[PDB]
């Protein structure tokens, strides 16, 4: 049940946009709003309305008196002498529940005219007719206008609605809430040689008296939300889906036949996410919007969807393949289960945020295979228990504080910070994954199903909302439904997974006991840590033994500390058979590593990820070796390449050779075994025999039979040697001698492999290998031996590092004239130069990164260049950098460029709070407060971004550094 | 509490099997007035009245196992009850050789198993209070006479 | 840009009974069989009833049911359709277990003592096993119930023809072949409670052929057979302390008493050791309360104790002991722990069965036996080819064997008609041969519809 916060129910709304001036960056329109009152004595209606001029407001052609204020547009007064984090918190989480629509507030309130009062109170139709106009909006609406001249469509100039969550208020007047669902009507009168894209069905499309002007009339009968409606102008080529008709792409000119070869995949998304559910898509259109200088790499609307136009890739481009259909794919997973089927509050958003990061894991289990699926949720399974162990924990579904270990307020998501945003999808859709593992797929499956066939039977009806409200969802109807379907509740996996905000810690070791044949676990939990909780359930482990694999279920309540399960014969040690493995398929095993008393082979605590865990198991050294070998998971061969790491024995070396040569096995399991085995050769030096590790795998492998040390000419199309083969140089770079230095036959090799590189004759580019060839000479790097500070010049300059430098000079100026794809190698120069001036190479100077960090670059080499400067006022301690990107926050165009110049300041920080640094001033926490307090207050990821940047360099009480 | 329904098999004769079959498919609670059945204090003997018509009933135990199985899909079946008697209407006797299908006929004498076969025991504990009664016994495994 | 997952080197290649039989509930699963009742195994007889309507002598009139099924099929459609339109799950309750309402079909046995039977209140799937035609099919036969299935390998010992269709039962007990019959024209099926009598028809009864089982039935007194005596046990008590309403949870030991009665005191006792203690005086006298420091594990973790297929295998094997303990080395071998544990080490390939001796269930040739068996020239010369050719066409050998001309098979077969190495291959192939001639003869028995004269 849906019970309004609003004393007003809307039915309809109109939008309509005339005069989109670009050289002024304005808009001019109305809004006209159909409400029905609910309660009588209505009297104030209270609307959401950010940096919009009002210029009058008619409620029922009458005319009525508003009043605006905005008060999260100076959080704190100018006046208020406190400098604490707590207190912004408190006020801006206050700032932010005083605008809430989710709330019966807002910021622009409408007095009812005094003649309508015998309307309202007999519950009759309201028409409220605003017109408004943005003058110059700073973060509503983002105006792309190039410096070439000519007109705005030839020229390439564009509109687009950027934000996250409920930011449509910052281009119209609304109800900005996702509950308050209406019809829509959505008229833009824009240039004739400009197309508006929008939410709804393009009805018709007339011109303007003058012909110089046409205005597109949307109309969405399905009703959405207000923050679900969207908007894209400019001047785009078009064209319709060959495979599926009512699916439109829209690209900026001169990028078609980029956006043909990209958005050739999508019809085979479409079918996936209609025959997983059984419902069809409930848009009548499908528009994909490729844009420049987007907010977000993929913003997904009401039959829209809004991407940045560099996913836009080439037939010959690989490794941006995978990355771009994955974008699209969340992209129609959040059209199914973000902006179709809605939120019914705050809370319960972690089940939209479940359901989408869920079907679109689904997708990447089909489409990439189950190795890639348990890869990429094993990453993160890593990322949440990083970030949970970090800093306290992420709470899906709070109870309205909840969460009081953290600085910010996890009321609004306008509060939250950005990383925990991530966090909270990342563990959502692993709790939906943890849900399918306690009740089946297909019952799941059948759950969501039933949610979209009550949303699709509801958006039909007209009743304003007597049945719309069965499009939104909430924790208790889902748990419900789960309940219908399956008969089993889950109750106990919602109250520890989601109600209580934690991971667990395990740690385990065995001991087994020959005579009585049985394997003693000894299983404890870490309780005490900031970020844990304490587990009680059941827990799966699988013991491999000489016999086979066997999974046994142990009950670890809080006073269990041993766990005695049985073992097997060891009769395959006596008779050379065959050793079952996971599946079904058997393999010869040399036993002369194992003990000869136990029969077992290796043990693994929760091989299915069933938790939300993270595992110290202590094997003997062998049993990471025949896990890493003969295991039939990627999770397991992963593990223990991680924990052969600690074990640097010859036999270590030999297992993770064999995975390297191994085809048939997973290809990111041998690029991780570069990196051990690189680790692995650093700690036994003085012991090593032979050549450096993997230069003669890689001859043997990647280069020719006749010259050792010429490699083949670039052949790219087996796509799993060629991640190798790009990986393993990198990793052989690492390489560390006795005396500190790197080999100089790593380097020759690395040199060689850059000289006689031919891609004249693949039909992929080479823009990646090249990149990571400068990743690889950069990783060779070691600190320079000054001496008295000697300056760094030609005279001093290392006989190693001026082949390095010749390189990657080589490189950059020609990527200044032939260029390639994500500018990669300007990228990777750019880091590399930093990797030289990090050490004592080249003089520390930003004034190149300076350079390229400049508004008219590509984005990528931009962000590298920055995060240079970044890195060099850390270590310079610069005063004048620091103020160089305080001001670059403060007034760049581009704000994705100002949210990662604050998210790199955060992570790499020029102080910490014990840090006493020349940069801790008063006029520093002057202008950080400023910089929470107002300067951001048009972007609402800004304000988060200076709030976590005010936490890491001065915590959570008053400045130290201060009178 | 709960306690297992008990269900059984009534076979009819068949003219009257034809009757109570059409009020059966009709619905009406006429058929209630119409049908019943009176189970004599021997356990084994009965009266069914079709149309108040009496005809003469014996409850027999079949050889096979039966067990009725409820559904609601035609996918999956729950088992409801275990059927082993039939109230046919027209000890050993009391046991019925054939099963309701046509290819169980015989059943007993042909398709089961005599070592799962072999009252022994109560004639035995007979056999013990009689010698706890007496005062002497005497016993000799005999030959003919 | 594609799989890049070395899938078919990691990895080379569902029954969900109700509410009253996953929670063990007492009418269905019973604590303690007597010997009379063990006799009377999955044979209830009719009782007579001490109160109720029934309980007065005299003619009852049957109420037949149209408008009660017809009711509640209609009611539980508006519950699927309201619940999204879906598969739902029904059997919530003791009273959807009842007779008066669903579909019914009844399903008789071959076999007069399986090995596993199901208890009331568990469910079973019918699935249709069918094997396409050599090339072109039409497309399995349609079938009224269950789903159908395409079986390269079949399931069953014997192998499925091209373009046979074969309907099975299959649960985690067992999994047997079923033929559908119809029902006789004569035969109602009344239903008798406290209350009164009801009439349904019935229309469709399966014959289910031998039963291939699944499941392991234990000896008696086994490890694993005693562990699920202790585990009913204690589960019995979880859920007597579950229904107690004082707090601290308290029960009587005297319950415990009348639910297991052939327990010593001493075993029962022990399972309160743990989990409970006795008070003697003052308040809660003569009761075992609950720990304060124990908790009473939820029910999801009582379900995961003790599983219902487990239960029906301990009742098969007290009721396979009673049968073996009143008749009195050939019946110990047809009993169900031994045919079990010989079926489901046959069908990991272990060992081999001989599919004809004596634990085979009909007593004659049809139906097999699963009981172990271990995987495993003077005057010849004068002929010298030339007048040995002569003499085997003058014996009508073929000609095909006298023209091979050989020397040694040319004698061999001289011999072989003036008289009318490996020991893996010929024996394997005569068992799997003999247990299909015994799968198709049981088929052709079984879906006979010809009638059999008394």
């Amino acid at each position: 049940g849906f019970e309004s916060p609003r004393p007003y129910k809307l039915t309809h709304q109109v939008v309509c946009i005339n005069n989109i001036n670009f050289q002024r960056k304005s808009v001019v329109g109305f809004v006209e709003l159909t409400i029905f009152p609910t309660v009588a004595n209505l009297n104030r209606i209270k609307l959401n309305s950010k940096q919009c001029r009002i210029y009058r407001v008619r409620i029922n052609d009458l005319e009525a008196a508003f009043i605006y204020n905005d008060p999260t547009l100076e959080v704190c007064h100018s006046e208020s002498k406190q400098r604490n984090l707590n207190y912004f918190s408190n006020a801006y989480a206050a700032a932010v529940s005083a605008v809430d629509p989710d709330a019966g507030n807002g910021e622009l309130c409408i007095k009812v005219p005094s003649e309508l009062w015998k309307h309202v109170d007999e519950l009759k139709v309201l028409k409220i007719h605003i017109n408004f106009s943005l003058d110059q909006p700073k973060g509503g609406l983002h105006f792309v206008v190039p410096s070439v001249e000519g007109s705005m469509a030839e020229r390439g100039a564009h509109v687009f609605s950027c934000g996250y969550q409920n930011s449509t208020r910052f281009w119209f007047p609304c109800v900005d809430s996702y509950s308050e669902l209406c019809t829509w009507k959505l008229e833009f009168t824009v240039d004739a040689a400009m197309v508006a894209v929008s939410n709804g069905d393009l009805v018709e499309t007339v011109y303007t008296h003058d012909m110089r002007k046409k205005t597109f009339h949307y109309m969405l009968t399905i009703p959405t939300a207000a923050s679900n409606i969207s908007l894209a102008i400019g001047p785009f080529e078009i064209l319709v889906d060959p495979y599926m008709h009512e699916v439109t792409h829209f690209c900026l000119p001169q990028l078609l036949p980029l956006l043909k070869h990209t958005t050739s995949y999508l019809h085979e998304v479409f079918e996936f996410y209609e025959e997983i559910l059984t419902c069809r898509y409930p848009y009548s259109c499908f528009k994909t919007v490729f844009i420049d200088e987007a907010y977000v790499e993929v913003a997904a609307y009401a039959s829209m969807s809004i991407f940045s136009t560099n996913l836009l890739h080439s037939a010959m481009i690989i490794d941006e393949t995978p990355l771009t259909r994955r974008c699209l794919a969340q992209s129609l997973a959040q059209q199914f289960f973000g902006c179709f089927i809605s939120r019914m509050s705050w809370s319960d958003e972690w089940v939209l945020k479940g359901i989408s990061g869920y079907i679109y894991g689904l997708w990447m289990k089909k489409t990439f295979g189950v190795n890639e699926y348990r890869h990429w949720i094993k990453e993160e399974l890593d990322k949440i228990v990083a970030y949970e162990l970090k800093t306290g924990g992420v709470l899906l579904h709070p109870i309205f504080n909840p969460a009081s270990h953290l600085h910010f307020s996890i009321k609004h998501p306008h509060t939250l910070s950005w990383e925990y945003y991530s966090m909270f999808q990342c563990k959502a859709h692993l709790v939906m994954r943890l849900i399918e593992n306690r009740i089946s797929m297909e019952f799941m499956l059948q759950v969501f199903n039933k949610l979209l066939s009550l949303a699709s039977t509801a958006s039909s009806q007209k009743f304003q909302s007597h049945m719309w409200s069965q499009m939104l969802v909430s924790t208790s109807g889902f748990l419900k439904s789960i309940s219908n379907v399956s008969g089993k509740d889950i109750q106990p996996l919602i109250k520890q997974w989601v109600d209580q905000s934690g991971v667990v810690k395990f740690y385990g070791s065995f001991a087994f006991n020959r005579k009585r044949n049985v394997l003693e676990l000894e299983i404890k939990q870490d309780y005490t840590s900031p970020g844990t909780q304490k587990y009680v359930g059941p827990l799966k482990v699988t013991v491999q033994e000489l016999d086979g694999s066997f999974n046994h279920t142990l009950q670890i309540e809080e006073n269990s500390l041993k766990h005695d399960i049985p073992c097997h014969s060891k009769s395959r040690r006596n008779k050379k058979k065959k050793i079952p493995l996971m599946n079904g398929e058997e393999v010869d095993m040399d036993l002369s590593a194992m003990d000869a008393d136990s029969p077992l082979l290796w043990i693994r605590i929760d091989p299915d990820m069933s938790v939300l865990r993270k595992v110290e198991f202590e094997q003997a050294d062998f049993m990471w070796q025949y896990q890493l070998r003969y295991e039939r998971d990627v999770v397991a061969q992963q593990e223990s390449i991680l924990a052969l790491e600690k074990f640097p024995t010859p036999a270590s070396r030999l297992a993770l050779t064999d995975i390297l040569e191994q085809e048939q096995c997973f290809y990111r399991v041998r690029m991780s075994a570069c990196f051990c085995l690189a680790k692995i050769a650093n700690s036994m030096v003085s012991t090593w025999t032979g050549p450096p590790a993997m230069k003669s795998l890689f001859t043997r492998m990647f280069c020719c039979k006749s010259c050792p040390n010429i490699v083949k000419t670039n052949n790219f199309m087996s796509f799993q040697s060629y991640f190798l083969q790009k990986t393993m140089p990198v990793a052989m770079a690492l390489l560390r001698d006795v005396h500190n230095l790197c080999p100089k036959e790593v380097l020759t090799f690395i040199l060689d492999l850059i000289k006689y590189n031919d891609n004249r004759k693949n039909k992929f580019s080479d823009n990646y290998y090249r990149a990571e060839m400068i990743d690889a000479l950069a990783n060779s790097v070691t600190p320079a031996v000054s001496v008295n500070n000697e300056v760094r010049t030609l005279d001093n300059l290392n006989p190693d590092v001026r082949l390095i430098l010749e390189e990657i000079t080589r490189f950059l100026n020609m990527e200044k004239l032939l260029p390639s794809y994500r500018h990669t190698i300007t990228v990777s120069c750019l880091r590399a130069i930093r990797v030289l001036q990090k050490n004592g190479h080249v003089p520390s100077d930003p004034a190149l990164f300076k350079s390229y960090a400049e508004y008219g670059h590509f984005v990528d080499i931009r962000i590298a260049a920055l995060e240079a400067v970044v890195d060099y006022t850390k270590v310079d301690r610069s005063y004048e950098e620091l103020q160089w990107l305080l001001n670059m926050i403060q007034n760049d165009p581009v704000p994705y460029v100002r949210h990662k110049i604050l998210n790199m300041l955060t992570k790499n920080p020029p102080f910490t709070k014990n840090m006493e640094s020349p940069l801790c001033n008063e006029a520093l926490v002057d202008q950080l407060w400023k910089l929470m307090n107002s300067g951001t207050s048009h972007d609402w990821r800004l304000r988060c971004g200076a709030v976590d940047l005010y936490f890491t360099l001065f915590g959570l009480s008053r400045p130290s550094c201060l009178p | 509490p709960h306690e297992l329904e008990s269900q059984f098999i009534l076979r009819l004769p068949p003219e009257y099997a034809s009757t109570v079959r059409r009020a059966v498919q009709s619905g009406h609670v006429n058929l209630k007035d119409r049908l019943t059945i009176e189970l004599h204090p021997d356990g084994r003997h009965g009266i069914v009245r079709v149309d108040r018509v009496p005809l003469a009933s014996k409850l027999v135990d079949l050889p096979c196992v039966m067990e009725s199985l409820k559904t609601i899909d035609k996918k999956t079946f729950y088992k409801t009850a275990d059927i082993c008697q039939m109230l046919v209407s027209t000890e050993k006797k009391f046991i019925w050789n054939h099963g309701i299908t046509l290819p169980l006929k015989n059943v007993r004498k042909r398709r089961f198993r005599k070592t799962a076969k072999k009252d022994v025991e109560k004639e035995v504990k007979r056999l013990l209070s009689t010698d706890a009664e007496a005062v002497s016994t005497r016993w000799e495994i005999i030959a003919e006479d | 840009p594609w799989n890049l997952s070395n899938d078919e080197y990691y990895y080379p290649k569902i029954i969900q009974h109700s509410i009253p039989a996953v929670e063990l509930r007492q009418p269905f699963f019973p604590t303690h069989m007597g010997p009379i009742k063990l006799r009377q195994f999955h044979r209830p007889p009719l009782k007579k009833y001490s109160f109720g309507a029934l309980s007065q002598p005299g003619p009852h009139s049957v109420q037949p049911l149209l408008k009660h099924i017809k009711k509640k099929a209609k009611m539980r459609e508006q519950e699927r359709q309201a619940s999204g339109g879906g598969e739902m799950f029904f059997m919530r309750t003791p009273q959807d277990l009842t007779g008066k309402d669903g579909d019914l079909i009844l399903a008789e046995y071959s076999e007069e003592n399986g090995p596993l039977m199901m208890q009331v209140g568990m469910a079973t799937k019918i699935k249709n096993y069918y094997k396409r035609k050599p090339g072109k099919d039409p497309g399995a036969p349609d079938c009224k119930y269950g789903e159908t299935v395409y079986c390269h390998t079949s399931p069953f010992l014997g192998s499925l023809h091209p373009g046979q269709l074969l309907q099975a039962f299959e649960n985690n007990l067992f999994r047997a072949p079923i033929y559908l019959h119809k029902m006789p024209e004569t035969d109602f099926l009344i239903i008798r409670t406290r209350q009164g009598y009801y009439i349904r028809e019935l229309v469709d009864i399966f014959v289910v052929g031998q039963q291939c089982p699944l499941f392991e039935v234990p000896g008696p007194n086994s490890k694993r057979a005693n562990t699920h005596i202790r585990d009913f046990l204690q589960v019995f008590i979880y859920r007597l302390f579950w229904k107690s309403k004082d707090r601290p949870r308290r029960i009587r030991m005297e319950d415990i008493k009348k639910a297991f009665p052939s327990h010593s005191e001493s075993s029962i006792r022990k399972r309160l050791k743990l989990c409970a203690d006795f008070k003697r005086t003052g308040m809660d006298s003569n009761w075992w309360v609950l720990k304060s420091d124990f908790r009473l594990p939820t029910e999801e973790e009582i379900r995961a104790m003790v599983s219902p297929e487990q239960c029906c295998a301990y009742y098969s094997m007290i009721a396979a002991e009673q049968r073996l303990k009143d008749a009195g080395d050939d019946e110990v071998r047809t009993a169900p722990w031994n045919t079990t544990r010989a079926f489901i080490a046959a069908m990991k390939g272990k060992c081999l069965l001989e599919v004809t001796g004596v634990a085979d269930p009909t007593g004659c040739g049809e139906g097999f036996s699963y009981v172990k068996i271990p995987n495993k020239d003077a005057d010849l010369r004068r002929l010298s080819l030339k007048n040995a050719k002569q003499l085997l066409r003058k014996f009508g050998v073929p000609e095909e064997e006298i023209k091979k001309l050989s020397r040694w098979e040319v004698i061999d077969v001289v011999r072989t008609m003036s008289t009318e190495r490996f020991s893996v291959a010929e024996h394997q192939e005569r068992y799997k041969e003999e247990c299909q001639r015994i799968f198709d003869l049981q088929n052709k028995v079984l879906s006979s519809t010809e009638v059999l004269s008394t």
